[PDB]
């Protein structure tokens, strides 16, 4: 039958994945009968609808009341409670939690989902500690049925692994450098607030803010070979979404960027078909909005020198596309259950 | 306990005195070399409020962290 | 013979504050000997140094350690309690709280301040309930030294109050509608996000946000006789800071864009000096930031139909120049302390 | 029979127009056959497709050669000439030009395109002198077929103009003054860089820029009853596209609120259907992009004071809402050939 | 005595230059004494006080007539000729021409204004062409008296090329790939329009914008043995003032990242005093406003992979900065001026 | 250049006519001399122009290097 999924947190990642999910309710596995959140059906509802970045939901109509939210007659239960102990997963008959508040990433907080009743939990970050990661497009055939708790990595982990996993088998990566310039996101304050962050601490909208980030070496989760070989940043700049990774590696066999481009373009055409887009348009960020790759090379901007110094370029829509691969990552679990 | 109160006197006096007379004024020394003859008694014997309070509340706007 | 200060709430309002006595330390009656906030000291001295808007503080050095932070060698203890019961403002000895935290603005919230050993505190904000409001040039002279919790109002009705009382007592305001645009406040949310307030959580660098307001009411407060007479709205855009007031009236005594501007430019230079500046450049918002007066009028926009349906347009920087006014406030209340 | 149509300034407004079009061209007298522009055929297909405001043109397949733009293998020839007496109208079989550069919006400058050839001008803009100029659902059926150039007004006209219009014709409006609060444009800067207004010489993203506008004044020209009785300003603000209009009304007969929403309401339902539309939803201004109706009342925020003074406040979409009216009125136009 | 200076372009370079001297002024041997550019003194003078990004001249009053503009009573002449050819440097005996334009970079362009009778061009950007190219503390002591045409490069290889410089000699620099994330620039469209390069066509304060650079490679004409070995891209995103360069190179010394700090911790207190700053500060965009360095270096950044594969970031005031150094290399050309 | 050609032709016949009437060497005759002789260079920049297969956006840029279409800024 359905596996039944519940989102905690319905947040930009939680709503993402719902409407991505409604779009495509015809063909998929999954059924969505619970959230929860620190907001009222009411609300969520409201923002379900009228989102700034992906327009209004034309599809289905849009309801609430007290206690749930109704997209097409289709009902999904409402709670608010933030302590997922409490949740009443036995009760809905949950399998699938889709960890979407940025809270519970270890074990032991996403363990709290199974605790209630939920049977799998599907953390939409990067896992603390011994989490098992996936990216779909890399490893995610890897994935065992008995694994409880997994992780979808980060959104740059999810645009860059599919890109390094194709240089890597073609001209074999010894190291690796990553800048993404990425659009803010929701843990930057609006104007210069408290943090224990001091960059995120900054006016979001009005600064170019570098993080430190770990989804260059979480690649090394999903390709293990290269553990150890990436590291990189992020700098947030004044854009609602959609971003864009900056790779530059030291590969073993000497190239040049027509080969690099040629060996991407292939992929994206065969074993990273769907994954990887491979564009020699000269676009900008706005047009990738609601792009379901995980990884649009711009061909354009492909460089080498002195053969063995690769410079790929990738757009990604952190929000739509990643919550693409959420969803078919939970899809993918559903088909793998037992 | 008393001799922490000691050590919070002797910090504020070293950041006041640094701050206005410079880090390599000698009395900007001074000063710290009172803080660290102080310190070398703590070898002879925290989470401050706004960790914990980001322990409690990680989804708090003052205390996400997201991996972009 | 100086009041001690404590400010409870180190954001927008509680930095711009403390660095406009900074300024004006030299000819003050007050002494700021501590600060309460969520964030520890040396969070709240890098963001006191370092703002988006007002600059790298440059007077004086700004260190911080576990206990306190430092601005040129005054020392300014901090403590971190969410509930202001539990402050040590006896301990400290403080006279005035600057109640800059947004959440104790009713007279019970703002009375803990008092149990904890304090004697008055400055709500910077309006009151909610049975709290005397004063607007600097337009009541502040009716403030009763045995008060222990005032209001200074908000931005918007320190901006509109001076301009109102001035045409008020020219023309005679009979009714007056408000819209103030507005730059976004940390109140609104940077990303789709839930809040009370349906529009306010909506991505706020990204959308005009229409929100109502008091502040037109509020002016009634301050100007009893126009209780009841005026109303408006907000909207607010994305810019971060500096804010603009648009009024039209309904007056009594018929006039033309002219006197209108003429009767404001006399106040600004005698009896509303410091309060209200009047400008015939043309500028834009840019260009106010750091200006001191309450309400900048821009006379190039003032018009008047028909005698007696009257148009004028004011400047305000809603973070400095407010926080002027509630330094203003607290001297007057240290110059009457009894 | 089919009118052939040439567009004029390929911009924002002649291609929001041509999508307007595409979208319409089963149920259409128009045939878009010419394109005039600073930019070549492969350009403006580029941008035609790519729109940062609109997204990617989904409905139709867009290529381009050296001569042609092609939507749905409909050929639209281009050229580009700078001077409207030499463009290839007579050769092409004109018979109505879009007029939408800004720049030829005088009698002298747009009679231009009819020595070339081409039969009626429709000036996306006011026209100067004495062009006639219509609000589609205002005053458009007055049009005379022996015109020759026509204005379409502005686009805060056409907001303004059918809430006047209803509110007029229920309470009699005696003066009124008007605020828009606006999206930048293409005649501001983005950064501070020389113009001949010195508030739109000033970096559009960054700031507030008040400018004056003919707007309101305007309105009376399409309801002569209110000529003198309407005056107002404009307040540019950091957002692309979307704009709002504050009006304050004195009225004859005294009302309240909730009538001036039903007197509204009323006429959205019936004979302002499509021009006006009432929303009773807290939306914000990324939820109205791409919306139809010239003006959506904001019910919300209706307020009146002293029963005569009367405040309303509506959105629009000032490139997409005013590019379906363009299209509305040489509609109008093609019905009424003569 | 003095260079009489006249500046071709009153733009961002030719105002923030312009302010640069006057700070300077008291030692300086250059004198400013006309202005050629497209707008008129009094637009000239407005724009030169009221800055959107440096915000109010105070130092002097600036004023303006017919024909001058006044800083502090100093005068300036004015006149408005796009043809250099045409401009007065014979009657107005002019020495050294600032080529601020961003349209005469090549030697057939830059020589119009010594036909017109100045005897030295600085062009505030690339030549085109082999016209001779000099970054301030990198190579500008191999200046020739003799040249009467002058590169100052661009301000992204100003930043790049004093730490390439230090790298290269502390390591030796093999290859090296860069990407500055830029805030945007006049050369953008304000809203999606015509423009010769598809990607600078597009909304600037909407979107992540990529374009070629030339940037990277020209550090190979100043840094002759590199020639070759440097490329990079640039990703213009919202922000109105202030750039970061992030480079990665693979250099011959392994070292680590502690010890790549230090080397330019220590050049920017020696030989690259006041060209680089060395920050250990986690500091964001908006605090480098004015900074007069070429480059400062964000320690937090810097990391190291395998020995031989070097990530650096710096920050860079592109207006500011850069304008520092257009007045360093005009004194340098004045105190060898033959 | 068919419509240029027509410009060129009337900037020829006023150029005659003012220098054979203001005089040979006249600042009439100089100044309507530049404009017939702008007008022929500027045929023969947009011939040579047509030739590359260069459209007339192309040409536009070229001759107006400032306009905000053509602005290349090397950031
Ligand atoms: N935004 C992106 O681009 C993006 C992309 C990929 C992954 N992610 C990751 O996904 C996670 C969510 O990010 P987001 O952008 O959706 O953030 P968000 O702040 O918009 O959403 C978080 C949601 O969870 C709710 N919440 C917080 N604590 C809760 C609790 N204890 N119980 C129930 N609900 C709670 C919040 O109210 C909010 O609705 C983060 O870990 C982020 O790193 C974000
Ligand atoms: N920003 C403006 O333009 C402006 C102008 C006039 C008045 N105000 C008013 O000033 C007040 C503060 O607004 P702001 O813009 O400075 O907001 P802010 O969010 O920048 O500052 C509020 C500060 O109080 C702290 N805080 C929150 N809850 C607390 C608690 N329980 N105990 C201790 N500290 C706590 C926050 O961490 C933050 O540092 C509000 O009442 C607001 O309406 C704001
Ligand atoms: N943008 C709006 O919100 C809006 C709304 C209503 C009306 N309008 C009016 O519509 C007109 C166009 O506005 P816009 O925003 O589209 O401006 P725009 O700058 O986006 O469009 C002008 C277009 O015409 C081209 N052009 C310029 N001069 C030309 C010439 N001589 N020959 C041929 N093409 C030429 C330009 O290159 C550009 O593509 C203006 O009159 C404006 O006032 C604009
Ligand atoms: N802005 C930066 O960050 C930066 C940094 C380094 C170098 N530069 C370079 O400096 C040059 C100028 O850039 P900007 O940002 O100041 O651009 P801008 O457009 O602000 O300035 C150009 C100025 O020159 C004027 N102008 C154009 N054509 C002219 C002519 N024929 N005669 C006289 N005046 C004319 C324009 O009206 C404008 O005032 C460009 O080459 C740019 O690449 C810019």
């Amino acid at each position: 039958s359905m596996v039944r999924v519940a989102i905690n947190g319905f947040g930009r990642i939680g709503r993402n994945f719902m409407r991505c999910w409604l779009q495509r309710k015809a063909n998929s596995k999954l059924e969505i009968v619970g959230i929860n959140d620190t907001s009222d059906p009411r609300t969520n509802a409201h923002l379900l609808k009228y989102d700034s970045m992906l327009g209004i939901f034309q599809d289905a109509e849009i309801t609430a009341d007290d206690d749930c939210i109704y997209a097409g007659g289709h009902a999904v239960k409402c709670v608010s409670d933030r302590n997922p102990e409490n949740l009443p997963w036995s009760a809905w008959g949950i399998d699938l939690v889709i960890e979407a508040t940025g809270v519970f990433t270890s074990r032991e907080g996403a363990s709290k989902h199974l605790s209630a009743g939920a049977k799998k939990v599907l953390i939409t970050a990067p896992g603390k500690g011994n989490i098992p990661t996936y990216v779909v497009g890399v490893n995610h055939h890897t994935y065992d049925p008995s694994e409880d708790i997994v992780s979808n990595a980060s959104c740059t982990t999810n645009c860059l692994a599919p890109i390094v996993k194709v240089l890597h088998e073609a001209f074999g990566i010894q190291q690796g450098m990553m800048t993404t310039t990425h659009s803010y996101t929701g843990d930057q304050r609006l104007l210069d607030a408290s943090h224990r962050d001091l960059r995120r601490a900054r006016a979001a909208a009005m600064n170019i803010v570098p993080t430190s980030t770990g989804a260059a070496k979480a690649v090394g989760l999903v390709i293990p070979e290269l553990q150890g070989k990436l590291n990189g940043i992020a700098l947030r700049v004044p854009t609602p979404n959609v971003s864009v990774v900056d790779f530059v590696a030291q590969v073993e066999k000497p190239t040049i960027a027509e080969q690099v481009n040629q060996v991407i373009k292939e992929a994206s055409e065969t074993t990273m078909k769907g994954i990887i887009h491979y564009s020699e348009l000269e676009l900008v960020s706005s047009d990738y909005r609601g792009h379901n790759a995980s990884s649009i090379l711009d061909a354009s901007l492909t460089m080498v020198l002195g053969g063995n110094l690769v410079k790929v370029v990738a757009w990604y829509d952190n929000e739509w596309g990643y919550s693409q691969r959420v969803l078919d990552l939970a899809e993918h679990m559903a088909a793998h259950w037992a | 306990s008393n001799l922490e109160k000691q050590i919070e006197q002797a910090r504020e006096e070293a950041h006041k005195i640094c701050d206005t007379e410079g880090a390599t004024s000698g009395q900007c020394a001074a000063a710290w070399d009172a803080l660290e003859e102080l310190q070398a008694e703590a070898a002879h014997q925290h989470k401050t409020s706004f960790q914990q309070y980001c322990d409690d509340n990680p989804d708090a706007a003052e205390c996400r962290i997201y991996d972009d």
